[PDB]
RNA sequence: GCCUGGUGUCUUGGGU
């Protein structure tokens, strides 16, 4: 996949407008490490 | 692991076999193990560390 | 039936009697003006540069805390309830902060008044940091020396002090009733003698003391209510009285319309 | 690690109801309500409204744990009259108290102004 | 560190009053009577003040590193 | 049964929030004349014996930068050993403690005492408290 | 390559690893990184 | 295109 690793802004959610890494991207949901507080998070890919 | 599984919960040093009972499982936020006051006194646990 | 009696009053806090209500209510009110009434608060800020001693969550930190203009905010959007791609001027106010000091000595302390309002839902009266007056350069943020430089950008929302504390509006709420205990709703401790071991009240000669010979009222509920509402500037206090009110009554409305939508 | 988000003390997931009511089918008239994503603030003020009315015979809540914002309430009235309906007139009740509230305390501060 | 923003305890913001108890000890106020002056009646929002240490003025000396 | 409750307002506000520091070190160690370990960001096809964890967020002179995030697993500083008799080299890399997350602050690049190559990286997290956590009059 | 700092004289230069690790201006032995081009960000809470 | 290895022996300081 081309979007590994690459960093990433959340554009819809409680989340928005956060920075963040693509850990992991296994299908339709990404785990985002966010930087903000220390957690990476399961979501979907429209957002 | 899942609502009322049971495991085997210990706390050492093991003088007697209270020590060593089975509780039910609830699922929790926090990560702290809660026990129920009650049962302080066979483990000799208190909450101080 | 309910009636207030204004004791005091200035910009900043409130002072009042309320009456003729139960006790549930005023207690409710008392915690929706803590924890429910919407502000105006920092909540993402971006670090450009940071050369100073203070570690840059640290300053991140006191961020937060920098109480704003929170008057129109009632016609803003949560930014989880807006339709759009990534913020926009509907759901942000964006403040913009810059400073440094040239020479090689002295010490130049960065205050809340340089936050320089760039853009927002205009024309709304809000996400201005709150100043006293016109010559008061507000709240300590950070202090630097020679070559040290700070330029960061901040981004505003809205938001509940459910969620994080730097969005309540009060700072202490003063509450108390029945200031000689004619409802006996505590025993007293005491040594020697309760009378002369407690403190009266500061709203001890606004009622009047028991008889001497008086028998208990059984009956009697309590009634008066004293409080005193401070805040911290970001909402004025009759806006936060107002506002508590309005937000309960949503609340109770929205459980109003799940029943009748629910059959 | 293990916090949970605080947002989530007040907003509701998509799967789960706001309010669920069900029968508590063991005495005649009485309902079990979950109130979801919902505090003390709320619960206290609808219960003593409540209790001071002649028909509501029982009326109770408990927050079961503070770690999870929900509460539920027990109802049961006599015979007469649908516990879900004189639910609705103690909100209704109150509502008009607070808006009655609001416009006396307009009134005495423009006086102070 | 430097001085909070906030009063722990209950919240009333005190980080804009650093500046002016400084200045009044200066002009032979007692600590008191300072805490008096600014308004600030309730013992949390005292203790805030009166017991702060302001190390920042020290780790400013250590000459910046760029 | 001596815990107690906090105010969460409180905490919020920055009551007993703390800063809290690690560092690591490392240095090239020689094994001939002109067998030493050499710092870059070592290539999936040239290294055996990779770690599991990420290599992207070294830079080209095998270090990490500071105001990166990093979580447990994650390289931040990349070495090799070559293998004794292409595709010679062996991966001798430090990984963050896997329990561990927060920003690098500095990074410190100097030489040592026999003259080769050596880094400090000091990481920096703050932690906030929580249920659990220890107090004490 | 990869901006660096002088921890005696503050001036910024860059090195492509094989050069030996010291200052062009003072010769100091104590280098830093300088700091990621990218944008950080934090939540103030 | 599945598998996937990072040390030991001590000493010292601590927790209940
Ligand atoms: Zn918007
Ligand atoms: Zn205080
Ligand atoms: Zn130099």
């Amino acid at each position: 996949d081309p979007t590994l690793n690459k960093t990433v802004k959340i554009r819809q959610g409680g989340y928005k407008g956060k920075i963040g890494i693509v850990k992991e991207a296994n299908g339709d949901r990404f785990r985002v490490e966010l930087h903000n507080p220390n957690k990476t998070i399961p979501i979907p890919c429209s957002f | 692991l899942m609502d009322d599984d049971p495991v085997l919960f210990n706390r050492q040093p093991s003088l007697h076999k209270m020590s060593m009972m089975a509780h039910r499982v609830k699922v929790m936020p926090y990560s702290t193990f809660r026990l129920n006051l009650s049962v302080t006194s066979p483990y000799n646990a208190d909450f101080d560390g | 039936e309910p009636k207030v009696n204004i004791i005091n009053a200035q910009d900043d806090e409130v002072e009042l009697m309320l009456s003729d209500v139960n006790l549930s209510l005023a207690n409710s009110l008392r915690r929706t003006m803590l924890a429910e009434v919407p502000t105006l608060a920092i909540d993402l800020v971006e670090i450009k540069m940071n050369t100073s001693v203070l570690a840059d969550e640290f300053i991140s930190h006191r961020l937060g805390l920098i109480p704003l203009v929170s008057e129109d905010v009632e016609e803003m959007k949560y930014s989880r309830d807006c339709t759009c791609e990534d913020y926009c001027d509907e759901c942000s106010v964006v403040l913009e902060l810059s400073a440094r000091h040239e020479g090689e000595e002295g010490t130049t302390d960065v205050y809340s008044s340089s936050l320089i309002k760039v853009s927002g839902p205009g024309n709304l009266n809000v996400g201005e940091p709150v100043r006293r007056d016109d010559y008061d350069q507000g709240i300590l943020l950070c202090k630097l020396r020679n070559h040290q430089e700070l330029n960061i950008r901040c981004i505003a929302k809205k938001g509940i002090a459910k969620e994080h504390a730097k969005w309540s509006p009060c700072s202490a709420i003063a509450f108390e009733y029945d200031p000689h205990n004619k409802l006996k709703h505590t025993d007293f401790w005491f040594e020697v003698d309760a009378k002369k071991e407690w403190p009266d009240s500061k709203y001890a000669t606004w009622e009047e003391p028991p008889k001497p010979g008086e028998v208990f009222d059984y009956k009697a509920k309590p009634n008066r209510f004293y409080m005193t509402v401070e805040t911290t500037g970001s909402l004025k206090a009759n806006q936060v009285f107002s506002r508590g009110i309005k937000t309960l009554q949503e609340k109770l409305a929205n459980v109003l319309f799940e029943l009748e939508n629910s059959r | 690690m293990n916090a949970p988000d605080r947002f989530e003390l007040f907003i509701l997931p998509d799967d789960v109801p706001k309010l669920k009511i069900t029968p508590d089918s063991r005495v005649p008239n009485c309902i079990i309500i979950k109130f979801e994503r919902e505090d003390h603030t709320l619960a206290n003020l609808l219960r003593e409204e409540l209790a001071l009315y002649p028909d509501v015979t029982f009326v109770a809540y408990k927050v079961e744990h503070p770690l999870f914002a929900n509460f539920v309430m027990r109802l049961q009235t006599e015979e007469g009259t649908r516990p879900k309906q004189a639910l609705e007139r103690a909100c209704a009740s109150i509502i008009n108290k607070l808006k009655t509230l609001d416009h006396k305390f307009n009134e005495e501060w423009n006086i102070k102004n | 560190m430097i001085i909070p923003v906030r009063c722990f305890s209950c919240g009333k913001v005190v980080g804009d009053k650093w500046d002016a108890y400084l200045r009044l000890l200066e002009e032979g106020k007692q600590e008191g009577d300072a805490l008096d002056e600014l308004k600030l009646k309730r013992y949390c929002c005292r203790r805030m003040v009166l017991t702060h240490v302001d190390l920042i003025e020290k780790f400013l000396r250590y000459n910046p590193l760029e | 049964e001596d815990s107690m409750i906090m105010n969460q307002s409180s905490i919020d506000r920055g009551l007993f929030r703390s800063l809290f520091f690690r560092s690591y070190m490392d240095q090239e160690k020689r094994f001939g004349i002109s067998i030493v370990e050499e710092f870059e960001k070592p290539t999936r096809a040239t290294t055996l014996r990779l770690k599991h964890g990420t290599y992207e967020k070294l830079d080209e002179d095998g270090l990490i930068a500071p105001g990166v995030r990093v979580s447990g697993d994650d390289i931040i500083i990349g070495k090799t050993t070559p293998i004794p008799p292409y595709h010679t080299k062996r991966d001798a890399s430090t990984p963050l403690r896997s329990t561990e997350n927060g920003i690098v602050d500095q990074v410190l690049l100097t030489t040592n005492q026999e003259g080769l190559k050596f880094v400090k990286v000091r990481m920096r997290t703050t932690k906030v408290p929580q249920i659990g956590d220890k107090f004490a009059s | 390559g990869v901006k660096y700092t002088c921890g005696a004289c503050a001036h910024n230069f860059s090195l492509n690893k094989s050069d030996p690790v010291r200052c062009k201006e003072c010769g100091h032995r104590v280098i830093y990184k300088a700091r990621t081009k990218r944008m950080i960000q934090f939540d103030a809470r």
